[PDB]
């Protein structure tokens, strides 16, 4: 009796506790059912796939830099000096049951991770999510980023190999060694000696496995508490006012959709570990301060840092009797590109004099400047990427390693300015377009006039339509317009039989009405409650 | 406007979640049945869509459970009967894994866009401002709290409490970080010039006066005999070699004492240095700095391979331009003129290890680096 | 009976706190200053008293802070001048660090016990079956959700789902857990007898028949020659010495090839053997073991050091009582009497190398152990 | 010393004398025999991560 | 957290060579090297592992 099981373990629930109000809260709780506002949920879902994965990693990964010859079964690094790290990434690998795929499906998940928190980030960012409610959840976010990238750094670079290797001796050693005042007491304090010193991986492993993921815990946390009682924002829409939520409770539809989203994350990324190989560490041999090679390219989170590295013009200043190396304007170029990312928000708020509280999204065509500049950034970080790359890219693609050096050098202060005009002035004319559709009508096919031969594309007005042939133009209320009768009540009723045959007609017509006044049902719904609101 | 002491009896299902709804500030607009007809073959139709997805997830799943418990995994050598099946193992995890997963979730997402009903509910947002009464309340609480404690009243106290926090703060940090902070210019290394630091010395520092300091090749043999001594004939004009600071003292990996000198030397970051002939036409456009001008034997030029920016080794030396260009970020130094670079990233020439050719006609190294030789910092060119 | 709309502007901070408890169910009774009489010194003394309990804890924070940083830290080699001072270092820092956070809680102590203001405050609780509208309404809800889903009407969706998410489990699970699970009888050690499970194999067991496993006296020696070949004179009567399975091809240290096969040796769990040199006045009360008669070499018996219980060595050994007992848990086994345990935890017998000596007189092992030798386990006794 | 010889008392012995899974269970939390060279880092990580977590 | 910072979990064998004179040249683990290096040779870490303890 399952329904009695039930209905006895929820009375007992209610007795020992009484959480029925505040379930009841949870449950009833709207979310807005807009496909964005999942971008941040797929960084959540890769977090915890990376979680579960690096505890499988961690009971079977050794750190230290001890030496060992291999011994193991990959012939082709036998009896070759490496670190007990290398040596046990390499076991999980090759001597494990399903070790290489748990790997594989954890750096996986990293990268998703990355990439889903870029992505979030643009969306918030382009949406204007940060606005007065949210500048706080803005910046822990944006906190959460920094984290994740050098947890990722700190990850790949935990089985010493020669590409994480040669990365850590080049960023880290290098750009620490550089800072003046402190550079050389930071790279002892952290390395505990000299670069190669024996406590830099076990460190990186505590910091990784332990401290970075539990900070990143705990700000995952009060960032899904800020959105869960900062109750999540939505865009301008029928029913949508800056005082409501329209969407779907947490209990019957979101909760079922959240988890099945998770499930399929879940299954890219398996799959992914599966098809597509991801550090190949066994190619990799064992980190050497003698080997090299030509990528020597970071994780793509790290790539605009490298860019950055490549492309600054090796400016060294030389005061009394001191070396101020390239690496510190690196160094305090990503000072400067985090501090203005967490701080955006107020310095949003100290340009505009916005000070309002912000509860419905912006269209990023809405805000031009915004987002020109939001365009400006992607530029850049895109054009740092592929400077980091740019020895593959001039590899494969047939460019002098120079001419991409120098692309890259120029394009840093040509290609912003170039997509920040465009994007600006792409944006204006998206408003223009919407505007277009509001004073004329949806377009379609175009018809000759009976008595003259004119040619009128026949529109499709939005309104009430005037006593004569224009419509009354409508007001902008900062919500998407259909510009295709595609979208609209137009073509839109195949025979609803099957793929290969027919359904009787008696049913099919059932089915097509019932939609039809389920829709038409939805939409009155939506236009008394936007009525109700004001009216 | 009543609590609804009694009639919850005999309120409905629709009924009660209308009253949760209402008293969470959520009303549900249009929660509507995806097949209101009932009977139709589509619904049967939808139903054996989402029961396939489910049942595809399934049989993925026990597909990934037969592969796993009863795959050839295990790594096979190159070219072995096997090779195949180990190269497709982890991918046929994966594979079977991932769709299984994947097909659980098409059938949860299809089952919610086509049986579960479809709602607009529309929740009131109150944020922003808590109504005054619970504000002014919070205040008067935390106000009366700190000021019936009667501080900012007792001065004493107030600068005592702050004093003692203070200094407890600053000896618990500071005995929290002084065991990672470490001097970087103690002197631990020795030197024929006594101890000195770390960054100053290198693999090629004379520990004492007058040592000898051979530039062994590293051969790749595994373990024993690692380096050996090299003589300027090995190498032929435009060629590169990787040389090491290999004593007479640190002979073969042998013996346990040795294996531990020759690991240090291999893993020496300032370490290793790439010996290079210049073509005896193009040894006329070769530029000398300053002290390093008798530095190269004839026709044998030594460098670091540390790259002078971030310290990457710069191995990638290309003859005909006699140009070597590290690959972590691209910066190629002039090797015909002093090592300087001419383009990229670095902004000081790598440094000439000196050297020349002892009894037998070995190559060895006539000094020491006249610069530290790793990449630069700020206690550096003084 | 409201919400006091207006009120609250005019409404003290005693009535907004009073408003405040009554919000949340909470009565505060008696919440009275500690100092009602103003003027008074003994308050003055009271203040006194916990500003100088909080200087006490800034005075020690700053104390620990100038200790940590200028202390003669660092070990001290033995009987060494700063031996004294590195001796106390750590209790130091430790006084230091205790004594000011210890003194920063006293005073906050002592202030809330003796100037913040006494409160019985009395909690309205709220405990237990939430009222029948949110219980309704929750129960409402859930089944709304529940039915309106449509499920429990789909039979195929709700046993598909439940398959796959049952097969996709035990397929998640199983490629969890299969990576840790290793076969404890996979043939792995190798024998003149073929490959072995490595419970069946110690390091006295044979690699190849015929090979001879001398008794290796374990010199503390740190690293060079740690085994050396023993003869039975160098035990005498009531005498007990460990030994291991050395062979001639796993020579001193010296190389890099030795050095692990030693280590191995050193670390090998069923390696260590105590021989034991019974008095020969007491070699008449001997009671040998079936199959074990003729492992004895005279008056010299080796048992396993590693105890039969639980698997520690039983290193401590009682001569003129012959018993040798294991520290881990107070086990004694009569050596007289093959090992039996007469005491403690251990129930089955230590194992009994045989002995003898080859050419030159060195003990050799006359063999491997006729039973398992470590403690036991499920597949024993067979 | 003493906590490695509390180790192989209580989780080598005890592990490996359970009836029906002893020694499988022992093996697969020492990667192998009780001086598996995985033993201290797999408690590493169940002790700074996995069980404080 | 302060620990781990310093500490190497390994059973990969190391001759001593440290600080603590007692025992150098002796065969060790990684971990018990660091600990060792952790009450030895890092300032305030005996306190530390013995106020963890
Ligand atoms: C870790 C990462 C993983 C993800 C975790 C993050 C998830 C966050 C989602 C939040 C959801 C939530 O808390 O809902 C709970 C929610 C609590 O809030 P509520 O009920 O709405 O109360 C009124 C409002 O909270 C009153 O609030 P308001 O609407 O007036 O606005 C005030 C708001 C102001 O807004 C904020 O500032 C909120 C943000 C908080 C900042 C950071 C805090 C979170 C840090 C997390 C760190 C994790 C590590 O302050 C808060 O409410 C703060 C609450 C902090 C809870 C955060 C939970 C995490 O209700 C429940 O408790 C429902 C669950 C009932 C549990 C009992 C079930 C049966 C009992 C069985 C026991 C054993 C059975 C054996 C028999
Ligand atoms: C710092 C910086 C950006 C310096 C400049 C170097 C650079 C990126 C130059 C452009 C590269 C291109 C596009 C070369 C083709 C020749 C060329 C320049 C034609 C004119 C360009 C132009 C305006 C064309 C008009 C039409 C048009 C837009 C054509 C674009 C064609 C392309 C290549 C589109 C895709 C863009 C693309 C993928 C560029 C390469 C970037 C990267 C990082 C690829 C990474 C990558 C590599 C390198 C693999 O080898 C690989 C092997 C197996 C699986 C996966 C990969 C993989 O993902
Ligand atoms: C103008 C205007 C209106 C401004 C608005 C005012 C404003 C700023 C309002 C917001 C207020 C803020 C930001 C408050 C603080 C928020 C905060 C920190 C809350 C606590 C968060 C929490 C719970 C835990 C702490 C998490 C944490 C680590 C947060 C900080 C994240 C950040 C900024 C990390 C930066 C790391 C970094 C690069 C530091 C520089 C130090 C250097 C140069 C180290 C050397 C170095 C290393 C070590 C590398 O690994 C590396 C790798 C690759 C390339 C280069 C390098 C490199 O140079
Ligand atoms: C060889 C080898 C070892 C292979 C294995 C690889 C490995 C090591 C690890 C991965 C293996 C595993 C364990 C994979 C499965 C992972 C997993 C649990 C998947 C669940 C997805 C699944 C099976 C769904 C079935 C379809 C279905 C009926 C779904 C509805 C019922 C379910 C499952 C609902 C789940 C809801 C869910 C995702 C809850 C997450 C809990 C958390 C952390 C946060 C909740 C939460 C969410 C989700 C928000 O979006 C949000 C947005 C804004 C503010 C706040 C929140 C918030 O608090
Ligand atoms: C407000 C606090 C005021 C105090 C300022 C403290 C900074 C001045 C240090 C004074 C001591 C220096 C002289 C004697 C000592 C000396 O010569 O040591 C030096 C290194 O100084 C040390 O001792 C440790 C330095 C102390 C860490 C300080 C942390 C930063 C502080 C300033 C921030 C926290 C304070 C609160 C403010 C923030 C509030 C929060 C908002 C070099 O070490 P070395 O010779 O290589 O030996 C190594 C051994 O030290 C090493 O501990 C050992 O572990 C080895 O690794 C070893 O090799
Ligand atoms: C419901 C699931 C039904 C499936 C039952 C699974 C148990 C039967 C195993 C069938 C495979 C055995 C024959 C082929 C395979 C074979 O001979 O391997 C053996 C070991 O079997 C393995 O493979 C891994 C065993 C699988 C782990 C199963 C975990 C427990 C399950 C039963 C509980 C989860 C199921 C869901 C129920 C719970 C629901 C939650 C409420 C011995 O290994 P060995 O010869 O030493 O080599 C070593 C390599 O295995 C090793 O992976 C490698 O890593 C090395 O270390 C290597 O040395
Ligand atoms: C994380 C790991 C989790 C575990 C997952 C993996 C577990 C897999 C276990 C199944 C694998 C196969 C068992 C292998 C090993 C095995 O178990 O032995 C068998 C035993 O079957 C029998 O007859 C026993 C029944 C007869 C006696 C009746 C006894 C009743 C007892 C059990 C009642 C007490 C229970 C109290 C519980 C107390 C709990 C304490 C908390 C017979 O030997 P055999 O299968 O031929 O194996 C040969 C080796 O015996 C051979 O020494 C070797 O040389 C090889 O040849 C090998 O192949
Ligand atoms: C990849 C790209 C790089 C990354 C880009 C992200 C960084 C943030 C982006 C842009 C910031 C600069 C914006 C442009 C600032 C406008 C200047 C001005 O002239 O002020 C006029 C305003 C309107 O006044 P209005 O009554 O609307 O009348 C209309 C009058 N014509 O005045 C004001 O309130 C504001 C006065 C001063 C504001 C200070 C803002 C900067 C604060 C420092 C933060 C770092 C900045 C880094 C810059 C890159
Ligand atoms: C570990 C990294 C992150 C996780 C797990 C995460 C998760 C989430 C989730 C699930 C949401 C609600 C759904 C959505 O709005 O898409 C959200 C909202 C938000 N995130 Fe994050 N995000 C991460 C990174 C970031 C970054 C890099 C920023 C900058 C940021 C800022 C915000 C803001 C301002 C919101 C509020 C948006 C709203 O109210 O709708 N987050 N985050
Ligand atoms: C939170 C975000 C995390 C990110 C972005 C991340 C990233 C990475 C990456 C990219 C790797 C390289 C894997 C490879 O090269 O095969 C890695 C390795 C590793 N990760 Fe993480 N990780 C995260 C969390 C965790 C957690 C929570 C744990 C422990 C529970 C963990 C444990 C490990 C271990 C042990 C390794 C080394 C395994 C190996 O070398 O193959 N990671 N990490
Ligand atoms: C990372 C931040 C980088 C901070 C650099 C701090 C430089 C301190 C030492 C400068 C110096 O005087 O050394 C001698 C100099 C090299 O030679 C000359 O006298 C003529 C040089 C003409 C070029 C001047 C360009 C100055 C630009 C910077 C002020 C802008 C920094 C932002
Ligand atoms: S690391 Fe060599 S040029 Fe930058
Ligand atoms: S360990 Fe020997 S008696 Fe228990």
């Amino acid at each position: 009796d399952f329904a009695k099981l039930a209905a006895a373990q929820g009375d007992a629930i209610d007795s020992r506790y009484h959480p029925s109000a505040a379930v009841r809260r949870q449950l009833n709780k709207v979310f807005p059912t807009h496909w964005s506002f999942l971008l941040g949920e797929i960084a959540l879902y890769s977090f915890i796939i990376l979680l579960l994965t690096g505890v499988w990693l961690t009971l079977f990964f050794d750190p230290s830099m001890a030496h060992v010859t291999y011994d193991g079964v990959y012939q082709p690094l036998r009896g070759v000096q490496m670190s007990r790290a290398y040596e046990t990434a390499l076991d999980i690998s090759f001597e494990v049951r399903g070790g290489l795929f748990v790997r594989q499906v954890h750096h996986w998940a990293a990268l998703m991770f990355a990439a889903s928190i870029m992505v979030h980030l643009a969306r918030i960012f382009f949406t204007g999510a940060f606005r007065r409610p949210r500048e706080a959840n803005w910046v822990i976010g944006s906190l959460l980023l920094i984290l994740a990238m050098f947890e990722g750094f700190f990850g790949y670079s935990l089985p010493d190999d020669l590409l994480s290797g040669t990365g850590i001796r080049a960023a880290l050693s290098g750009i620490t060694m550089g800072i003046p005042v402190i550079g050389t007491w930071m790279h002892w304090a952290l390395f505990g000696g000299d670069f190669p010193g024996e406590i830099l991986i076990p460190r990186l492993y505590a910091l990784h496995i332990l401290l970075i993921p539990g900070i990143i815990l705990a700000l995952i946390g009060a960032h899904l508490a800020l959105v869960w009682f900062q109750k999540h924002t939505q865009f301008p829409g029928p029913g949508r006012t800056e005082t409501n939520v329209v969407g779907v409770r947490v209990m019957p539809v979101f909760a079922v959709k959240s988890g099945a989203f998770f499930a399929m994350i879940t299954g890219v990324l398996g799959l992914m570990g599966g098809l597509l190989t991801i550090n190949p560490i066994w190619n990799l041999g064992p980190y050497k301060p003698s080997q090299v090679s030509a990528g020597s390219q970071p994780d793509f989170y790290m790539m605009w840092t490298d860019g950055l590295i490549r492309l600054w013009p090796a400016w060294e200043f030389y005061p009394f009797g001191h070396t101020i190396p390239q690496g510190v304007w690196v160094a305090v170029g990503m000072g400067l590109v985090f501090a203005l990312l967490i701080a955006y928000p107020f310095i949003e708020k100290k340009v505009t004099g916005d000070d309002a509280h912000h509860n419905l999204l912006q269209r990023p065509r809405d805000v031009p400047v915004r987002t020109a500049i939001g365009s400006m950034a992607i530029a850049l970080y895109l054009l740092l990427t592929f400077a980091c790359m740019n020895d593959i890219i001039a590899l494969k693609f047939h460019i002098s390693l120079n001419a991409t050096t120098w692309i890259g050098r120029i394009g840093m202060v040509v290609l912003p300015a170039i997509v920040y005009f465009v994007a600006y002035r792409w944006a204006i004319s998206l408003q223009r377009s919407d505007r277009e559709v509001l004073e004329h009508g949806v377009e379609t096919g175009i018809i000759k006039r009976l008595p003259h031969g004119a040619y009128v594309e026949l529109h499709q007005p939005l309104g009430p339509v005037d006593e004569h042939g224009h419509p009354i133009p409508l007001e902008y209320a900062g919500a998407p317009l259909p510009k295709r009768m595609n979208k609209l009540g137009s073509g839109g009723a195949p025979g609803t039989g099957s793929f290969l045959f027919p359904d009787p007609a008696v049913e099919h017509e059932a089915l097509t009405e019932a939609a039809h006044a389920s829709e038409h049902k939805s939409l009155t719904a939506l236009k008394e409650h936007q009525d109700r609101i004001h009216g | 406007g009543q609590p609804t002491d009694a009639e919850l009896a005999e309120m409905s299902r629709e009924e009660l979640v209308k009253l949760g709804g209402k008293i969470d500030g959520v009303e549900t607009i249009f929660k509507e049945p995806r097949w209101p007809v009932p009977g139709t073959k589509a619904e049967k139709r939808t139903e054996r869509l989402v029961a396939y997805w489910l049942m595809l997830g399934g049989l993925s799943g026990l597909a990934l459970l037969l592969v796993f418990l009863f795959w050839p995994w295990e790594y096979q050598p190159f070219g072995s009967e096997g090779e195949f099946l180990y190269s497709l193992a982890t991918p046929l995890y994966g594979l079977t894994f991932g769709l299984s997963i994947l097909s659980i979730g098409i059938g949860a997402v299809l089952f919610q866009k086509k049986f579960i009903p479809e709602e607009i509910s529309v929740q009131d947002r109150h944020d922003g401002r808590s109504p005054e009464v619970h504000r002014k309340t919070v205040a008067a609480n935390l106000t009366d709290a700190l000021e019936g404690s009667t501080l900012k009243r007792r001065k004493v106290i107030g600068l005592s409490l702050g004093i003692g926090l203070g200094a407890f703060g600053a000896g618990t940090l500071v005995a929290f970080i002084g065991g990672l902070i470490k001097n970087p210019w103690k002197p631990v290394v020795p030197t024929a010039e006594g101890k000195k630091a770390v960054l100053w010395t290198s693999g090629w520092t004379p520990r004492f006066k007058g040592e000898t300091i051979y530039l062994a090749r590293a051969t790749g043999r595994p373990g024993e005999s690692p380096f050996v001594k090299m003589r300027p004939e090995d190498i032929d004009a435009g060629g590169m070699e990787t040389v090491f600071p290999w004593r007479e003292s640190d002979g073969d990996g042998t013996t346990v004492e040795s294996e531990h000198k020759l690991t240090e030397i291999a893993m020496g970051v300032r370490n290793p240095v790439m010996l290079i002939r210049i073509k005896p036409a193009d040894m006329h456009r070769v530029i000398k700095r300053k002290g390093q001008e008798s530095f190269n034997f004839g026709e044998l030029f030594a460098y670091t391979k540390v790259c002078s920016h971030l310290g990457c080794p710069s191995s990638l030396y290309e003859q005909q331009t006699y140009r070597i260009l590290c690959p972590c970020h691209q910066s190629q130094f002039d090797a015909l003129e002093f090592a300087k670079p001419i383009f990229g990233p670095a902004a000081r020439a790598l440094a000439q290890l000196p050297i020349t050719i002892d009894e037998d006609g070995y190559l060895v190294a006539n000094g020491d680096f006249v610069e530290p030789v790793g990449p630069a910092f700020w206690e550096r060119k003084s």
